[PDB]
RNA sequence: CCCGGCGAGGGGAGUGAAAAAGAACCUGAAACCGUGUACGUACAAGCAGUGGGAGCACGCUUAGGCGUGUGACUGCGUACC
């Protein structure tokens, strides 16, 4: 009815994760990767 | 001439014409309050040490104002553990003016 | 969609330094030191909010004990006698009475001494 | 037309001169004295 | 339902299911957002670490000196280096199902009817391509910003309205969900109404 | 026009809405370095703060005391990643 009055359906838009931004976010400083090891490296991992 | 009464959690010593800050009370800011319980009234012949309170003592006071106290800050920190948080706080109070101390 | 960080960072830095006025030396001029100083001050204030309630009680006990022996009785016996007589007077009030009204304190002491009997 | 111009001019050349003065091959280490906790 | 005329005091009958629906705001919002994203033109770029003019020589050796380890003049953390995740030209268009594109139009038309923002007449034209005549005619009906829809596009009408900022004209085929929301009043000829009704099925 | 080496740099006069827009010339932050005012400091031991707390100076005020700055003395207390 007006271009600045429409709204999305509730619960259809989730925020999304952002790693490595501070302490309060709960995802800074290793962003959920744990401590040292192969799986915590840029490009690390094993085959299928 | 002074008396001792037990307000909302603590005790105070007060005389006529004083202003006393208390905890929050659910009373409009124009009317009087009664403090039926008293602990001691003293003037020269100070012998009114009522054991569980006194017999005929009451205190007449009327509510002056309501408001919130001054903001304090809470900080929690744990060194080299990746943990901290902050929080504020302000406290409600209530002012009364003593108008009558009666034995 | 490039975003510059000048205004926001300057405001955030200025917020902290305004909380460190009066501190000695570099602890009120450079951010890296003022930050740690402010955090320490917060921790100390939180801890001291508890200790304040102990020092005053300690002081009240000392003053009551000093005033009670003027009338020939110890602190512990005085306090015990008050309880056997069913007297509920706060220690803060007792210290205030001891300082500012000797006669009322003497009346209290005599009542407690009689209560012990 | 000399004073401020050339006076400030030399401060540009000094930067590049100090920049080049760091060839760093002449570092000459090996700290010729015997090793600190040798074999 | 019965659609009242404007200048002939007659009535028009149209499909209830096409002009008397309820308002599904979530569907309309998704469709209008998708339409807005289709108008983008993603033409931008930056330079990665591998695309900066320079050389591959090491700045200085690995050990020995007192400096930190470096291996490239074009590292992303150096001044005049590369952007860590540079951007390429993109394409932001989305997909909308045919069926859920028409439902939005039906809902919008129903809402316009409910809000009395839709005006229906039978004939609308000007004799000569002059802007002043069109402005006078619009002022007669007390209209300031509108979307004129006609069964066939008259060149005279189209030319007369080009310089007017608040006024646009279209055809039955060339309507879009955004244009229906932007303006306050919409006027359609009866033949345009029938064409739209049969088009939306 | 004046001081100065027929200097460099200044103080007047004048233009301009503005010269604290004067050619190092829009705005002009921080580190860093100074002049002035108020309080403290030459018998005192340590992450320099925090909780109490006299005295002094300034402002308001009708008492009664408030607000700002400083801070003698005292309890507790070994930075951050």
């Amino acid at each position: 009815m007006r271009l600045n009055t429409l709204s999305p359906a509730e619960g259809s838009k989730k925020a999304g994760k952002r790693l490595g931004r501070g302490i309060g976010s709960g995802l800074g400083k290793t962003g959920g990767r744990g401590h040292k090891g192969q799986k915590s490296r840029s490009g690390g991992g094993v085959r299928r | 001439m002074y008396a001792v009464f037990q307000s909302g959690g603590k005790q105070h010593r007060v005389s006529e014409g004083q202003t006393v800050r208390l905890e929050k009370l659910d009373i409009a800011t124009g009317e009087t309050v009664e403090f039926a319980e008293v602990l001691m009234i003293a003037n020269g012949e100070e012998v009114k040490i009522g054991v569980p309170f006194v017999d005929g003592g009451v205190i007449k006071a009327e509510v002056v104002a309501h408001g919130r106290g001054e903001k304090v800050k809470i900080v929690k920190f744990r060194r080299r553990k990746h943990y901290r948080k902050q929080q504020g706080h302000r406290q409600w109070f209530t002012d009364v003016k003593i108008t009558g101390i009666s034995a | 969609a490039r975003v510059k960080r000048g205004v926001i960072a300057r405001a955030r830095h200025k917020k902290i330094l305004k909380q460190a006025k009066g501190y000695y030396g570099a602890r009120s001029r450079v951010y890296r030191v003022a930050f740690q100083a402010v955090i320490k001050a917060g921790q100390y204030a939180y801890r001291d909010r508890r200790q304040r309630k102990r020092q005053f009680r300690q002081l009240w006990i000392a003053r009551i004990n000093a005033a009670a022996r003027q009338n020939g009785i110890s602190y512990s016996k005085f306090i015990n006698g008050l309880k056997k007589a069913s007297v509920e007077i706060d220690r803060k009030i007792l210290a205030d009475i001891a300082v500012f009204d000797k006669v009322a304190f003497t009346a209290l002491v005599e009542k407690a001494k009689a209560a012990l009997a | 037309m000399t004073a401020n111009s050339r006076s400030m001019n030399l401060s540009n050349s000094v930067a590049v001169t100090v920049y080049e003065a760091w060839r760093q091959l002449g570092y000459k280490g090996s700290w010729w004295w015997p090793r600190i906790r040798g074999p | 339902m019965e659609l009242v005329l404007k200048d002939a005091q007659s009535a028009l009958t149209v499909s209830e299911t096409t002009f008397g629906r309820d308002f599904n705001e979530a569907l309309v919002h998704q469709v209008v957002v998708a339409y807005a994203a289709g108008a983008r033109q993603g033409t931008r770029a930056q330079k990665t670490r591998a695309e900066v003019t320079g050389s591959g020589k090491k700045p200085w050796r690995q050990k020995g000196t007192g400096r930190a380890r470096s291996g490239s003049i074009k590292s992303p953390i150096w001044r005049s280096g590369g952007v860590t995740f540079a951007a390429r030209p993109q394409d932001h268009s989305q997909k909308v199902n045919k069926k859920m594109y028409r439902g939005a139009l039906k809902s919008i038309l129903s809402e316009l009817v409910r809000q009395d923002r839709l005006i229906v007449v039978e004939k609308f034209s000007v004799e000569a391509p002059k802007t002043k005549l069109l402005a006078q005619k619009l002022k007669d009906m007390a209209l300031e910003d509108v979307l004129i829809i006609t069964g066939e596009l008259d060149e005279n009408l189209f030319l007369a309205a080009r310089n007017l900022h608040k006024v646009d004209v279209r055809d039955a085929t060339g309507i879009d969900p955004v244009s229906l929301i932007a303006f306050d009043k919409v006027v359609m000829t009866a033949d345009a109404v029938k064409q739209v009704e049969e088009m939306l099925a």
